[PDB]
């Protein structure tokens, strides 16, 4: 007669794309409507019992979040897990939630490894994956002719969930699987001058399509050294893996968009730096229903969690676990429709996969795998104005890329340069 | 490559290694 | 008025040095050895709780050992854990249980870390870590005048515990810490046959004090193609890191002692390559009281167990828990002697650490760390009869090589060859 929809999240750290302060509102939201829609599961009335990932020291952490999720399952016994959003902290909490047969569901963990389905069954992910991205820079290089050689540069803060690393592991894996060309890769640590001589070194000496996951002053120094050390578009090209655009603006105000801008007069030398860069970010959703769903979010944060959201691409975690959250209603509905339980959680897992849906975010489709095929922008510099803007569009589903506002993709020799020098690096 | 953890997530690929599988 | 022991290790798979058909009777005989001693614990009536650590598949579990320690908790509520021995099944129970304020006593869990006490507070390991290795490496490399650099090559069976990496990491990270030599590492995969053109060409191109962690037959067959390829012991030496001496017998009769013996024709060929080859393992101990134990714990085992447990170097590992449980045992007499409770987890933990002790395994130190100093044994073949002896030994606590026997180590060329070669690896 009710469903007990069991949450692990951070509970009081406001910090993460997937923080409660920002996905309990959209989940909300999401339950609200559930009542309103006599088609899905009429009658029944979804509780959530919450706990926290989060540790003592209020970081999402890999022993807060499994112990919360025994707790919630021998407390409530619930249908669905949602959440965790870290990687560390999903991993084993998924382990737990596959032994016990029951469905998972979270707009986070990107990482490679829960993709591997056999082992974390009944875990569908209607967030992004960083296997997608791989899949985004496989289209890119067949539509730009880099069949050869990449270098990838990536740094994390000791101690966090390694974002880079799980980004650039799923980059590399998937396209090494596709494209089978030499992807090349360095870790650094973005507070140690020590390594900006070496990165340097192996920049003009590794790659030429050069891809860096790292803060975005990070991107700027690297940057504004490879212009001081002659490295131009004409034969570098550098993409910086800004997956949640936090070296850019948000796209509903704040017009124009310039990363290379930063107030201590180095903002001209960095903008002619950045005219070699071109950033890589998830897609804001287009249709109006995300809009409304972003001032409803607003309103009910601000209400019932005394948080305030701001705009942008993190905001696309929220929408995902709200949408998400529908999908797996309707799946409920469904498989009740056909004589099963609630607690079908293969039967219900199915409905959910190879398919597609009508969300907030507009069009999502989840792939054969259980994973929410990600849509990614490319930014690119106006070589007048020098702001950057959206170019080239990818659909996950259907792998195209699409030129946007009839833009083009700037470089300086009118063409990209090649995957690989001259006479070789040498 | 070494002292990232003990949990099998993060020996997917290696990527700090040398190594010849993956 | 009785003492309750929590135990998670593999209760059915017997293929682990530190299985419970292999562990359990050496933790019997050490409970009863407590009941036999006014000294210890007297009235307490000490029992125990299990939980396998391993899978529905069989093999140790990230996920059924966490999932067994939680209900061990709940269900008793004990005073200190025993195992897990694997290290993707210790890592999460220890940090269970320092989140629980509980004890933790292993003889396995070796890898790196495990020794953040940091974050795994109230573990003790009372069996061989491998840092220790790279104790011993430092100071081998330190009598033998290696003090540039060497390569390190490790294989490890896919979704296996990783035995291999852990010990390579330990002794990576141990030994650039205390020597900053250069120390090369490459994976491979023993059975497949690329790898070997890799191996030999980065054999000849990375070092010449080589380390190798790898089942026998692929040491044996890396050997015959280093032979084959030209690589002696005067310019090469290979150290098999065998630290249970699978590629040997056991110490108590099979002499003597030929790992390069195989009965398929290339024995001969194989003597002339192990020339070059040395063999590393851990120590066995000379106390009778081992032998005692050794013939105990056979008839317990084979008696209330049904397993036959056989001679070998992984006897170490019940030697180890029956001891650490006895410094446990004494601990917590010790803090009960001075009003403390038996659940002062840090007041035990500290009472066992910084602290010397006489077992079964003879004397044993628990570092200030919470590791016990692993002493070493090195393997050499004499040229005369081929067979391998123990010619050097390592005692962890002071850090001392002693010849073993009067035995000398077999170089062709009269002495070590250096870690570099003549005009550079060029
Ligand atoms: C990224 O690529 C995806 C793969 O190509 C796109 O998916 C396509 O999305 C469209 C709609 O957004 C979808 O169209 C049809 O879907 C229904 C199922 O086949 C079909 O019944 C619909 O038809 C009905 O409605 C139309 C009016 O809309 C009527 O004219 C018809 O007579 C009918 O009554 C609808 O036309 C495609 O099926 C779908 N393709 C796939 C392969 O799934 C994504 O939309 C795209 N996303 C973006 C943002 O570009
Ligand atoms: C590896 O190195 C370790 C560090 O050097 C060795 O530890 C040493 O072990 C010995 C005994 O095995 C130990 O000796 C003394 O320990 C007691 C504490 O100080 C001390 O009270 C003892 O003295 C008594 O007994 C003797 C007879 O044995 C009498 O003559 C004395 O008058 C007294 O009554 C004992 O002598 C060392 O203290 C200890 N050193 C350290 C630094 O811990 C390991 O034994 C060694 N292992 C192997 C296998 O080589
Ligand atoms: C909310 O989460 C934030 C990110 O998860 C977190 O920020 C980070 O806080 C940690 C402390 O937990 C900082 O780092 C340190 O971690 C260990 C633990 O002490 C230290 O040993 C390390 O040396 C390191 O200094 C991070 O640097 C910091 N990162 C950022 C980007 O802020 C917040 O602190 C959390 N806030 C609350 C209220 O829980
Ligand atoms: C007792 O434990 C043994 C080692 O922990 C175990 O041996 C190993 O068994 C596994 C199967 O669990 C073999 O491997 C495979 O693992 C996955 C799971 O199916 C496969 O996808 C892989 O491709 C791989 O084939 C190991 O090869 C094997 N190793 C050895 C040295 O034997 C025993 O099976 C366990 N026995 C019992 C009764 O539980
Ligand atoms: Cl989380
Ligand atoms: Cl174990």
């Amino acid at each position: 007669s009710d469903l007990t929809v069991a949450v692990v999240l951070p509970l009081t750290n406001t910090s993460y794309p997937w923080s409660w302060a920002r996905v309990g509102p959209a989940v909300e939201l999401a339950l609200a409507r559930v009542k309103a829609r006599p088609d899905l599961l009429p009658g029944w009335t979804v509780r959530m019992v919450l706990g926290s990932s989060e540790n003592a020291a209020g970081v999402c952490s890999d022993t807060a979040a499994p112990l919360a999720a025994v707790d919630l399952k021998w407390e409530h016994s619930p249908a669905v897990f949602l959440g965790p959003g870290c990687v560390y902290s999903a991993a084993p909490v998924g382990r737990f939630t596959a032994h016990w047969r029951v469905p998972l569901l979270t707009a986070g963990a990107p990482a490679l490894g829960i993709g591997v389905k056999d082992e974390y069954a009944l875990t569908t992910r209607t967030g992004p994956s960083h296997v997608k991205l791989g899949d985004f820079v496989t289209a890119l290089h067949r539509r730009l002719g880099w069949e050869h050689q990449a270098l990838v540069l990536y740094a994390d803060r000791l101690g966090d969930d390694r974002p880079c690393f799980f980004i650039v592991e799923g980059l590399y894996m998937r396209v090494r699987e596709r494209l089978n060309i030499t992807v090349n890769h360095q870790e650094f640590v973005e507070g140690d001058p020590d390594h900006y001589p070496k990165l340097l070194r192996a920049v003009r000496r590794k790659g030429r399509v050069i891809y860096i996951c790292s803060s975005p002053d990070a991107f700027r120094n690297l940057m504004l050294l490879a212009l001081n050390a002659g490295l131009t578009g004409e034969d570098y090209v550098f993409f910086h893996l800004d997956v949640f655009g936090q070296s850019l603006k948000s796209a509903q105000g704040l017009v124009p968009q310039k990363p290379w801008e930063r107030g201590d007069g180095q903002d001209r030398s960095a903008r002619q730096a950045f005219q070699a860069a071109k950033i890589i970010t998830y897609k804001e959703p287009d249709n109006p229903e995300y809009l409304e769903f972003l001032k409803q979010l607003k309103l009910l944060a601000d209400k019932k969690f005394n948080f305030t959201v701001e705009d942008g691409l993190k905001n696309i975690i929220p929408a995902s676990f709200h949408d998400g959250l529908l999908l797996y209603v309707q799946a409920v509905t469904e498989t009740l429709a056909q004589g099963g339980t609630v607690t079908d959680g293969e039967n219900i897992t199915q409905r959910m996969w190879n398919r597609s849906f009508q969300g907030v975010t507009g069009y999502l489709k989840i792939d054969r795998n259980g994973d929410r095929d990600t849509d990614f922008s490319l930014w690119d510099m106006d070589p007048e104005t020098g702001a950057f803007r959206v170019v080239l569009n990818y659909n996950g589903t259907s792998q195209e890329l699409m030129a946007v506002s009839e833009h083009k993709l700037y470089w300086p020799l009118g063409y990209p340069p090649p995957d690989v020098p001259k006479c070789g690096f040498d | 490559c070494f002292g990232g953890r003990m949990d099998r997530i993060g020996a997917q690929s290696g990527l700090g290694c040398n190594s010849f599988r993956y």
